[PDB]
């Protein structure tokens, strides 16, 4: 009836866990979840940035 | 005395063999320098793609 507070809490794969291109974190945040652009190869300008998933 | 009007006409054409050519190689230059445009404007893609990638 809780969100995990995050990948932990929930027991998974936290924000330097599961990743790859574009993805440099992944992570939960009481139940909502958040991965980062990359610092490379990117658009300059979204370079390294998130959004939530709630 | 119409021989120097004739002469004249010699003379006027005497002198207008001569210098009364500006510029031409300078204008095909422009375009022979034009073609020259013309190529690398491809290689601007890849150039922006690379940009646009990284």
């Amino acid at each position: 009836g809780e969100w995990p507070g995050d990948n932990s809490s929930a027991g998974v794969a936290t924000s330097a866990d599961i990743k790859g291109k574009y993805v440099q974190s992944v992570t939960v945040a009481n139940g909502v979840i958040t991965a980062q652009m990359a610092s490379s190869n990117v658009n300059n300008e979204i370079k390294s940035k998130k959004l939530s998933l709630w | 005395f119409t021989l120097i009007e004739l002469m004249i006409v010699i003379a006027i054409v005497g002198i207008l063999a001569a210098v009364a050519l500006p510029a031409y190689q300078d204008y095909t230059a422009r375009a022979q320098v034009s073609e020259a445009i013309l190529l690398a404007e491809g290689q601007k893609s890849a150039v922006t793609e690379y940009y646009l990638n990284h």
